[PDB]
């Protein structure tokens, strides 16, 4: 059988022995040893200590000097702030509630935690898609004579905004519920409960039909395009070496991103798609966090694959780090 | 023609034109230019200040 | 407030005329001598369709060119190419018939160390180094009059070891492209014609097509 | 094959007018004013900043109304606007697309451009609603343009890269007359404050003064080791500064062939763009190639007041008469007003 559920709680376990009691009050040992919610909060103090500097480092050396604001680096700013949410936000309270007891705040507390830690998510989400968008209408020159400007830039930077924050703004009333799910730390979203009163079914549907197939089509397509422009390009001029330099540069650079979009969020869309395709499944409380991990990684690895192994950032950056060496 | 055997003439003839100059009081010529500056330099407009009234730069 | 309304309608005539201007490619021509420039600009302009600064215009093929010339102002060199940075494709010019020139004004100046001393003079020169140059060279049916003797060890000494066409070309252009520095990322692509060719503007679009694939990849980091 | 002897005699008369001139051969003016006091620390604040361009903008000149501020971009826009309300008072295209000076006009009517194609030419603006035409184009040269200014509402004085000068009339179109006699090439010039005289500077360092009526040339003024890129004197007209590109600003008096003051410095490595007095010539206003128009005092030779107010490189300046404000110029369209 599926997990237990109070008012406004679900639980990955049976009440067979009758054990689980609310998860706002008293604390919980029955369900993870404490040795497993130490590390979970050791896991979560490392993850803030790494990527708060980052975030903070890029926001500051794009405030020093306006050599590298441009018409284009406007959404990757964009992707630099809308971690910090989840870094201000969805961690701190995490650790907070993995040291002491578990989830002491309040269920408007969860129903704060949650929004702002699924909006940084969305936005990172929705950044990434802008960001390939953006590379391909400008490489590829699919447009009959459409240059490239300021107002398209600011368009879609309120693109982002708009779409993140309504999809997942309607989950705090009516068409979900957030709910502390899991090892009881994060609220996430109601995913995985069965309760037909909040529509549960459509809100599954609807992101897996929006957040995760189009833009995953929207990525192959974008980059598919460019890597075959510049394949085509480097096959003409053949002895000319610098553009046979690029063509290994961007088809490795291709496929890290790729790689590293889908590793970052696989497997919500994994544990969903599992749950759907079969209505009553067992679960052990350990295995639906590690959707959670390999999401809030992307803290961290996010940035780090889009600003330090970019060019124009780093030497910049590193020089404005210490001033001292590369 | 053009330049080469002209030029030169051109040039020993303005610098005969040139030695016919008297000049001296290099230390009163120096002097005339402190007074000269100093005689005014007080009510100049750009060594004291602005009082935000006849400046028309106000930050608006 | 009607000197404000003016200057908003004169602004609005600015702004919508510069983005009018930034869409096409500008180019700068150059290059010594009796080298080609006759033949290079009526090859450019009419044959498609079937004293200051020469500015002749062209279009092909969806991008619409603007290329310039300094031929007829011949001052102090280093006082006004400053006025010319930031121009994408230097077209070069070099004469292939220059070993037999003797001399131009001077009594003995091989022509060839003349473009070989021009030529250092700008892919060293601080306000060319991220432009790459696309050189050419021309009038090579007078270039094919080396069956009879007229040893390439005239204007060099004993290094190409041929007669034929085919080895005495590829020493050339090596002579040329060992003279660059290498310095920043540019590179150059050489070329060969004549003067009853043609669509050799095929060649300087598809040329053209590869400093800004190549270029704005550096613009969003990618490569 | 006589003229070496030319060159023979030139040169013992060359070092028999040096020793003239160290006849008297007095040392700067700080050497002797020991009694005088520094003008002190001296600040100045961005009031406004224009803007409206795109490209680079080259040179600007202040109108005698302290109101109309005048400049050339790139492309080929000529911008005339006031410095009151900060809005634009007129746009002009260009024939050409070139520019490399302007000029305004003492009487405040009409204006003069013209760059790199040998052309001045001279834009009516007084009865023509919104874009003005071209009043007249006066040709006359091989060689690029490099600095005009209006004498009278009548007659223009031009400077060119044929290294020559020539005084022009422009409702004849033809040269009233010339001022050769230039071994480089000239660079600037600027009009003596009773339309008689200007100086002209050149490659060789070789600033020579001229005078209208007569046309002929006067004295020479030698006194640096490269080339010279703008001058201009003071006001009442007695001595006249000058800037090199190796950071020798210097100046020289007009009865005097001596180099009154130097106001070098020790840690300045980049050359210079252009040189204006102030109103009351207390202090020397310049701008270099560090992004920097740091401003010299004109008596003891400190570096009084530093200002940076732009990222590139400043291209040309120039006071007011009325000495309330500075405008300066920069190589990326931003405009600063000064004060
Ligand atoms: C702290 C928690 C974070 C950042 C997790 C956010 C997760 C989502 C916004 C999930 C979205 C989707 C689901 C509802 C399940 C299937 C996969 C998605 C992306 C469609």
């Amino acid at each position: 059988m599926n997990g237990t559920e109070g008012p406004n709680f679900y639980v990955p376990f049976s009440n067979k022995t009758g054990v689980v009691r609310s998860p706002f009050e008293a604390p919980q040992y029955y369900l993870a040893e404490p040795w497993q919610f130490s590390m979970l909060a050791a896991y979560m103090f490392l993850l803030i200590m790494l990527g708060f500097p980052i975030n903070f480092l890029t926001l500051y050396v794009t405030v020093q000097h306006k050599k590298l604001r441009t018409p284009l680096n406007y959404i990757l700013l964009n992707l630099a702030v809308a971690d910090l949410f989840m870094v201000f936000g969805g961690f701190t309270t995490t650790l907070y509630t993995s040291l002491h007891g578990y989830f002491v705040f309040g269920p408007t507390g969860c129903n704060l935690e949650g929004f702002f830690a699924t909006l940084g998510g969305e936005i990172a989400l929705w950044s990434l898609v802008v960001l390939a968008i953006e590379r391909y209408v400008v490489v590829c020159k699919p447009m009959s004579n459409f240059r490239f400007g300021e107002n398209h830039a600011i368009m879609g930077v309120a693109f982002t905004w708009v779409m993140a924050l309504a999809c997942a703004a309607p989950p705090l009333v009516g068409w979900s519920r957030y709910i502390p799910e899991g090892m009881q730390c994060s609220c996430g979203i109601d995913y995985y409960t069965p309760h037909e009163e909040t529509n549960n079914e459509s809100f599954v549907i609807y992101m897996f039909v929006v957040h995760f197939i189009i833009p995953l089509i929207v990525i192959f397509f974008c980059y598919g395009q460019l890597v075959f422009t510049v394949k085509e390009a480097a096959a003409q001029q053949q002895e000319s070496a610098t553009t046979q330099k690029a063509e290994k540069e961007v088809t490795r650079m291709v496929i890290i991103m790729v790689i590293a979009f889908l590793i970052c969020w696989l497997p919500y869309a994994g544990v969903a798609f599992y749950i759907f395709t079969h209505q009553g499944s067992d679960f052990g409380p350990i295995f639906m966090t590690i959707p959670a991990f390999f999401a809030k990684t992307s803290a961290v690895y996010n940035p780090v694959i889009y600003i330090m192994m970019n060019k124009q950032f780093r030497n910049c950056m590193v020089t404005t780090l210490c001033c001292g060496k590369n | 023609d053009l330049t080469e055997k002209d030029k030169l003439k051109m040039e020993v003839d303005q610098l005969k034109k040139e030695v016919t100059l008297e000049r001296m009081l290099v230390s009163k010529c120096c002097e005339e230019f402190r007074d000269y500056v100093e005689e005014r330099s007080g009510e100049d407009p750009l060594v004291k200040g602005i009082p935000e009234d006849k400046n028309p730069f106000k930050e608006l | 407030s009607a000197e404000e309304k003016h200057s908003r309608e004169l602004e609005k005539k600015l702004k919508e005329d510069a983005e009018k201007d930034a869409r096409t490619v500008k180019l700068l021509l150059l290059g010594a001598g009796e080298s080609g420039k006759s033949t290079i600009v009526k090859q450019m302009k009419i044959i498609h369709q079937d004293t200051g600064i020469i500015e002749t215009q062209f279009s092909f093929k969806d991008l619409n060119f603007r290329m310039f010339d300094v031929g007829g102002q011949r001052s102090e060199r280093k006082k006004w190419i400053h006025c010319f940075e930031g121009v994408t494709a230097i077209i070069f010019c070099v004469a292939l018939s220059d070993y037999d020139m003797v001399l131009v004004e001077d009594d003995e100046v091989n022509r060839m160390h003349e473009s070989m001393h021009l030529f250092n003079s700008i892919c060293n020169n601080k306000w060319f180094t991220d432009t790459s140059i696309i050189l050419f060279l021309n009038k090579k049916d007078l270039f094919e009059e080396k069956i009879k003797k007229s040893p390439l060890s005239i204007c060099f000494p004993d290094y190409a070891g041929s007669n034929t066409y085919e080895e005495a070309g590829n020493y050339i252009k090596v002579q040329f492209l060992e003279l660059n520095m290498r310095r920043d990322v540019k590179e150059i692509y050489s070329h060969m014609t004549c003067a009853t060719d043609t669509q050799n503007v095929k060649f300087v679009f598809d040329a053209v097509t590869d400093i800004i694939i190549k270029e704005n990849l550096k613009d969003c980091g990618l490569f | 094959s006589e003229l070496d002897q030319l060159r023979q005699e030139a040169e013992q008369l060359k070092n028999q007018i040096r020793d003239a001139r160290k006849a008297c051969a007095d040392a700067t003016l700080s050497q002797i004013t020991n009694n005088i006091d520094p003008v002190g620390r001296i600040q100045m604040r961005t009031r406004r900043t224009l803007r409206g361009h795109l490209a680079k903008i080259y040179a600007m000149h202040w109108g005698t109304d302290s109101r109309l501020l005048l400049s050339a971009s790139q492309d080929g826009k000529l911008i005339i606007w006031d410095s009151y309300t900060t809005n634009k008072v007129h746009a002009i295209p260009l024939r050409s697309s070139w520019v490399m000076t302007c000029a305004y006009a003492p009487s405040g009517n009409y204006v003069a451009c013209g760059g790199l194609d040998n052309i001045c030419s001279i834009y009516n603006l007084k009865t023509r609603e919104g874009n003005v035409r071209v009043s007249r184009e006066l040709a006359g040269h091989t060689g690029y343009l490099s600095c005009c200014r209006f004498l009278d509402d009548n007659q223009i004085v031009t400077s060119s890269g044929d290294t020559t000068c020539a005084l022009w009339d422009i409702e004849t179109g033809q040269q009233t007359t010339t001022f050769t006699g230039h071994t480089g090439d000239v660079m600037s010039l600027s009009l003596a404050p009773d339309t008689r005289l200007f100086v002209s500077g050149a490659c060789d360092a070789s600033a020579k003064l001229w005078d209208v009526r007569e046309g002929m040339c006067r004295q020479t003024f030698t006194g640096h080791e490269s080339d010279i890129n703008a001058i201009c004197f003071f006001p009442n007209g007695n001595a006249f500064a000058t800037g090199s590109d190796d950071a020798t600003c210097r100046l020289f008096d007009l009865r005097a062939d001596q180099e009154l003051m130097t106001y070098s410095h020790d840690n300045i490595i980049c050359g210079i763009t252009s040189v204006s007095f102030s109103k009351s010539g207390r202090l020397l206003l310049a701008g270099y190639d560090d992004f920097n128009c740091n401003v010299w005092d004109a008596l003891k030779a400190d570096r009084a007041g530093v200002l940076a107010g732009h990222d590139n490189r400043v291209s040309c300046l120039g006071v007011t008469d009325d000495g309330m404000a500075v405008a300066t110029g920069s190589w990326d369209s931003f405009l600063k007003i000064w004060n």
